[PDB]
């Protein structure tokens, strides 16, 4: 209820760049300053001969709204031989996903293609670049020798990423093994030390990765979204990922142990084609020090009063318990075709009750389908199922809908007033908006 | 088969 | 005025806390002019199946002469969106996706309209005969997008408002869902409009597939009675979506495709033997309670309607309208029928 909607800070990028497709906070903490990280997957860059490569921008908060691209990569395409490009950075969608731990920044290009050594191909392997302060290192786990539609050739690694508490990267590639999907995790210290610009398939010793399964699991899209939290009580963050096309398109969410990538818990959707698993988030919402799972099903259709189905969307709120189980509560959308549950951003304790809150977005809801964000507060019982606040998109539709709330991030007190804030991205109008929690420091 | 062209492959 | 659904227009009065009711009658007639469009999956997985379309011309017309006033046929095809990761975009494989396997495969396309609905069966036979196979990589194929385009493009396909519209979708694989398109970077929701320029669906590469709710809405808005003809084990996938898609049938193509005409005739018989209604209740503060008095005497909840209906036989829908609050008209239509009942509702508050 205490998010300042009167005077939110506004950030804008180049038109059509999808600026705001991914949002995050950058808090180096070796320097006291604060920044916003905004991904612009379709932005034009200065790379030689690259068109719509993408960008990740670092945006100031202190009395200005200027943004500067992060120079992850300035080179064009490397060449495998004379008149034989190794790779194709054009339309690579760099900055579609952005993550930042303390001083590190991980940003990825899911639609990056490359030509394998064996033959002249175009394999959508996807690539990531890890900035670790002074150093910048490329991380492309899914581009390797064993690549095809059969292998990791179509992996699109970096489609979704996250940072583990103990400094590992979690990376999901929905496309590997005929779109069975895959998760890959490796330690940052190993990523930055094993990097060699001249080796196109770098090997990582302590890398954890899920493997090939039966043919029945094809087109499951494991790695569509990822999240991390401790779920088996050993203090090491476990890997939560959505598998929206699993179980004959019912959708699924897997939890793999972070120590060895061993499967722990499975969730399954209850309506076909609802995309159970489009969005996934993990936080302790009821304040019992156990992480709780949030799963979005933006295409869920609900039986109305007349018996007519209405596509309102759904978010499953699953509270973890000490017994090693969960208690699930279904949170339905409020408008038809608004896609409630597209984004699920934990807020921390937005108002400092001692109970964390969570934000859920319906990017095509509200007046004129401008997009709407719902704020839900935490309680000892669970999540208060009545939105304590409504956030409405302000920008009108251009050629494509504004999509306010498509990407969002919170749980950072950017203004150092003691209360976590929230950033919301509207890539349809190339906007990012910061909402600052008012005091109830 | 796997993929649309798996039928041709087989 | 209405031939099947009577009364076609109703005017009632209401006051807050009060109620009203009237009886709606839906009466199928003996013979319907039939428009049947053959939307085919021309991907590389349907190579053994496409050659069997030559048999769905003369024989199907002679079969359907007994159940239709007149019978029309049309042809159309789809494979998938022509972007990575769905197709291989290497310049050799981009336009001949079967290059490695050395087949004369046509370039892949989203949805091509081949032949408008016509009473000349020879045109359909020849258009079917000349049609060849295309290809792509992943197994799921863009059935729903081509389905929506066929349903919404009236003047292009040639749907008659007087006809019992049938849209047959023939495939062997699951279809792509709305949010599958994010892998290609396509993050623009489908608008549900028509975009056939030169009989080709041009916006297949720039906006995502429709969702089941959107497809159902646009199918029922256009009175399209969809028949799914599916060959493999993926038939049950479509059969399980029927509860989510009112007014849709699914039939199994036998492995040799020998039952493709009996499939159509059986599906049409099932279609014309079922009456079920829904209400477009956009009137604020007014709620409807419709119960179907089936001819056998059952009291079904209306939304599901009644089955085994014939001509010389009327289904009666008992409509009870309640006012709860206040701030127009509502439309009760039997899905798959070309007539609707418009309930104009006056009131004072
Ligand atoms: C959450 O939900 C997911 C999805 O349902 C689930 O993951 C799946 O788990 C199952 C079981 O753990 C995986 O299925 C297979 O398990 C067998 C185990 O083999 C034993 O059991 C079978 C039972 O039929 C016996 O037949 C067999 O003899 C053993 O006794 C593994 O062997 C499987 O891997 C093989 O197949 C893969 C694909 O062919 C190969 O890539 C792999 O290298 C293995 O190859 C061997 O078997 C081949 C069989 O054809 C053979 O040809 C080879 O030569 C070689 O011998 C596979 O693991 C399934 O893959 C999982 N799928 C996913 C997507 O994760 C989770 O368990 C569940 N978690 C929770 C907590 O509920
Ligand atoms: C990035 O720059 C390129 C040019 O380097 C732009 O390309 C234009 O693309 C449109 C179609 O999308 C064409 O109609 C124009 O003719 C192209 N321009 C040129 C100069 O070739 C591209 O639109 C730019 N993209 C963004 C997001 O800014
Ligand atoms: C129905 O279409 C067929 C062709 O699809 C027509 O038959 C052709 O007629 C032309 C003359 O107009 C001949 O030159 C061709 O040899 C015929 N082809 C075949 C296969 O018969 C037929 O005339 C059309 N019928 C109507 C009523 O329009
Ligand atoms: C609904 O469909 C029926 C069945 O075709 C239509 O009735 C026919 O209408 C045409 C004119 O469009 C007449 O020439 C036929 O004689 C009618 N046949 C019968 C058996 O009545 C009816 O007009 C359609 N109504 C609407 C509103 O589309
Ligand atoms: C159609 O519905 C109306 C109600 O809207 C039915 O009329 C009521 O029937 C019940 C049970 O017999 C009585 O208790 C009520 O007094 C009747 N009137 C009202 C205003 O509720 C009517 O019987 C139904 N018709 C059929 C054929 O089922
Ligand atoms: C994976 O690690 C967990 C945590 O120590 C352990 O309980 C489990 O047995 C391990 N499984 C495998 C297959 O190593
Ligand atoms: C409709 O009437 C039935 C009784 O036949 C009742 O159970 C139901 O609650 C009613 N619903 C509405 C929306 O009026
Ligand atoms: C279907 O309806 C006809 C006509 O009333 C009747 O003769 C027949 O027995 C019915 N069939 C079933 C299975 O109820
Ligand atoms: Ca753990
Ligand atoms: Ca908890
Ligand atoms: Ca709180
Ligand atoms: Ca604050
Ligand atoms: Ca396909
Ligand atoms: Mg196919």
């Amino acid at each position: 209820f205490n998010l300042d909607v009167d005077s939110p800070a506004e950030y804008s990028g180049p038109e059509g760049s999808y600026f705001g497709f991914a949002v995050d906070f950058f808090v180096p903490s070796a320097s006291s300053r604060m920044f916003l990280l905004v991904g612009a997957p379709k932005a034009n860059t200065t790379q030689p001969g690259i068109v719509e490569g993408g960008q990740v921008l670092k945006c100031d908060w202190s009395s200005t709204r200027r943004c500067q691209p992060i120079e992850f990569d300035a080179t064009g395409n490397r060449d495998y031989a004379k008149d034989d490009p190794l790779e194709f950075k054009s339309h690579q969608w760099f900055g579609a996903s952005v993550r930042s731990k303390q001083d590190k920044i991980l940003a990825c290009a899911p639609l990056y293609h490359w030509r394998t050594e064996m033959k002249q191909e175009r394999e959508p392997v996807g690539t990531c670049f890890l900035q670790d302060g002074t150093k910048t290192v490329e991380y492309a786990p899914c581009r390797s020798q064993d690549i095809d539609a059969d292998g990791q050739g179509f992996c699109q690694g970096g489609f979704s990423i996250d940072f583990t508490k103990a400094d590992r990267v979690l990376l999901g590639g929905p496309g590997s093994f005929y779109w069975q999907g895959q998760l890959i995790s490796d330690q940052v210290a190993e990523i930055v030390s094993k990097y060699d610009p001249n080796v196109y398939s770098i090997k990582y010793n302590n890398q954890l990765a899920t493997r090939t399964a039966q043919a029945i699991f094809d087109d499951s899209y494991l790695g569509y979204s990822v999240a991390v939290g401790d779920f088996n009580g050993d203090g090491i963050d476990d890997f939560v990922s959505g598998v929206p096309r699993a179980a004959r398109t019912l959708g699924m969410v897997y939890i793999y142990d972070g120590k060895n990538m061993s499967s722990l818990y499975n969730f399954t959707g209850e309506q076909m084609a609802a995309y159970f698993g489009f969005s996934v988030a993990a936080t302790d919402i009821n304040g019992d020090d156990y992480a709780d799972v949030f799963i979005g099903a933006p295409l869920f259709m609900d039986r109305g009063s007349d018996g007519k189905l209405q596509e309102v969307g759904q978010v499953s709120v699953s509270l973890q318990r000490a017994s090693g189980d969960f208690q699930t509560t279904k949170l339905n959308g409020f408008e038809v075709f608004a896609r409630f549950g597209s984004a699920i951003a934990p807020l921390g304790d937005l108002d400092q009750d001692g109970f964390n809150d969570i934000a859920i977005a319906a990017p095509y809801g509200g007046e004129d389908k401008k997009g709407i964000v719902y704020i839900f507060n935490g309680r000892s019982t669970g999540l208060n199922a009545v939105p304590s606040q409504i956030l409405e998109g302000q920008w009108a539709a251009r050629s494509m809908p504004p999509s306010f709330g498509y990407s969002m991030k919170g749980a950072t007190d950017i203004d150092k007033n003691g209360y976590p804030d929230l950033i919301v991205g509207a890539f349809g109008v190339d906007r990012a908006i910061l909402y600052r929690a008012r005091p109830v420091g | 088969g796997r993929g649309d062209l798996g039928r041709l492959k087989k | 005025i209405n031939t099947q659904v009577t009364p076609g227009e109703v005017s009632i009065q209401l006051r807050p806390g009060a109620e009203a009711n009237f009886m709606l009658k839906v009466h199928p007639l003996k013979k319907y002019p039939v428009d049947l469009y053959y939307l085919v999956d021309v991907s590389a997985s349907m190579h053994n199946n496409i050659e069997k379309l030559n048999s769905v011309g003369n024989d199907l017309s002679r079969k359907m002469a007994f159940f239709s006033r007149d019978f029309r046929l049309g042809f159309g095809s789809y494979v998938d969106k022509t972007v990575s990761p769905y197709i291989s975009i290497h310049p050799e494989r981009i336009h001949n996706q079967c290059s490695d396997y050395n087949l004369d495969c046509m370039p892949p396309h989203g949805y091509i309209h081949v032949l408008s609905l016509t009473e000349n069966i020879t045109e359909f036979e020849k258009a079917v005969h000349r049609q060849k196979i295309s290809g792509n990589i992943d197994t799921p194929e863009g059935g729903f997008d081509a389905m929506l385009q066929a349903a919404v493009c009236e003047s292009h396909i040639g749907w008659r408002k007087e006809a019992k519209r049938l849209l047959l979708v023939m495939t062997d694989q699951t279809s792509h869902l709305a949010l599958d398109s994010k892998l290609a970077g396509i993050v623009v929701p489908n608008d549900g409009n028509c975009h056939l320029k030169n009989n080709v669906y041009v916006k297949s590469t720039t906006m995502e597939h429709p969702s089941l709710g959107q497809l159902s809405e646009k199918l029922i808005d256009n009175n399209i009675n969809v028949i799914f003809a599916v060959q493999g084990k993926q038939f049950h996938w479509y059969k399980d979506l029927l509860p989510l898609l009112p007014g849709t049938i699914a039939g199994e193509i036998e492995s040799k495709a020998a039952n493709l005409n009996n499939l159509v005739v059986e599906a049409y018989q099932k279609l014309i033997s079922e009456v079920k209604v829904q209400v477009e209740n956009q009137v604020q503060g007014i709620y409807f309670n419709i119960t179907a008095i089936c001819p056998d005497g059952s009291r079904k909840p209306g939304m599901e309607g009644c089955r085994n209906v014939t001509s010389n036989d009327e289904v009666l829908f008992n409509v009870t309208v309640t006012m709860k609050k206040c701030d127009n008209y509502a439309i009760i239509k039997p899905i798959g029928f070309n007539e609707t009942a418009k309930i104009h509702i006056h009131r004072n508050c």
